[PDB]
């Protein structure tokens, strides 16, 4: 998934 | 933000937690990627108790609230990250919509309250996870  | 904090309850991705988070871990579930761990303080936040499948989240790469539609959660194959190998997501939400690395912790509402959290995206859509189901926050 994502959180970048 | 990047957080949904309900009652004593603080919601955040799982691959966003904190060292804090997982020392105050109350419970967590790779799968959905959420966890929820404990706080002093009264939040503010509620979770929505209801079925809606439009709403509002905040997009962090455009610093804007988007209305949306989302289908209901799902068994969704997720492709491997710097987070998760390849694997299958549950309660997981998606939408058409503007998605890239670092919206993930955007939260979903609808006029019931709080309905999910910005999960995942790619290849134009948005993926969110459902966190509705999870009574006892409330
Ligand atoms: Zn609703």
């Amino acid at each position: 998934f994502r959180g970048k | 933000s990047g957080a949904i904090y309900v009652g004593n309850f603080r919601v955040v991705n799982r691959h966003l937690a904190t060292h804090n988070d997982w020392a105050n871990l109350v419970w967590e579930d790779s799968s959905r990627d959420l966890l929820v761990s404990s706080t002093t303080a009264q939040g503010c936040d509620t979770i929505a108790r209801c079925n809606c499948q439009t709403g509002v989240y905040y997009c962090n790469s455009r610093r804007k609230h988007y209305p949306v539609s989302f289908s209901k959660p799902s068994l969704i194959y997720v492709e491997a990250s710097e987070y998760y190998p390849a694997r299958y997501q549950s309660h997981l939400m998606l939408a058409q919509g503007h998605s890239e690395p670092g919206d993930a912790g955007g939260i979903l509402r609808c006029q019931h309250g709080v309905v999910g959290i910005v999960s995942t995206g790619g290849n134009g859509l948005v993926g969110f996870a459902d966190v509705r189901d999870l009574l006892w926050l409330d």
